[PDB]
């Protein structure tokens, strides 16, 4: 009986998964213009919550 | 679930790596909750009680931060480790 | 195991 424990790992990881995307895209657009990211606005927050 | 199953998601994610030469690496290592905290218009954080959340249609949640060490090779292992708290 | 934080370490950096 998956309760809501596992549940929400569940659809945390996935959701920490497109994050992982997310900033992944944003320092790599930032890296290939030659210059380095800034971490803060790499997260999308919203993504998550 | 917080307790556990959050950071272990955390801890078992793939290190982000990025290159264009300049060699970024990011890591996750401490999670953190407030309590459940209502930011107001102006960012004011209070006490949210779930009253509240019912009355204010509001959905009771807590914010949840991560410490995160990035740390930054340059073709020459000039290495900045720089941590970012509460992020 | 995660640590718990009070309201006032909790910076107004959610208002800038």
């Amino acid at each position: 009986l998956d309760l809501a424990g596992p549940l929400l790992a569940f659809l945390f990881r996935g959701m920490f998964k497109n994050l992982l995307k997310e900033v992944r895209i944003y320092a790599q657009k930032f890296i290939d213009r030659g210059k380095d990211f800034n971490l803060e606005l790499a997260i999308k927050t919203r993504i998550i919550s | 679930f917080i307790q556990m199953s959050v950071q272990r998601i955390v801890e078992d994610a793939p290190p982000i790596d990025l290159q264009a030469p300049p060699r970024y690496l990011l890591k996750f290592e401490q999670i953190y909750l407030s309590k459940p905290t209502h930011w107001e218009r102006d960012g004011a954080p209070s006490p949210m009680m779930p009253n509240e959340a019912r009355l204010r249609n509001l959905t009771y949640s807590a914010p949840l931060y991560v410490d995160i060490t990035k740390t930054v090779i340059k073709e020459g292992e000039e290495q900045l480790q720089t941590q970012h708290q509460k992020t | 195991g995660v640590k718990l934080l009070d309201i006032s370490e909790l910076d107004m950096v959610g208002a800038g």
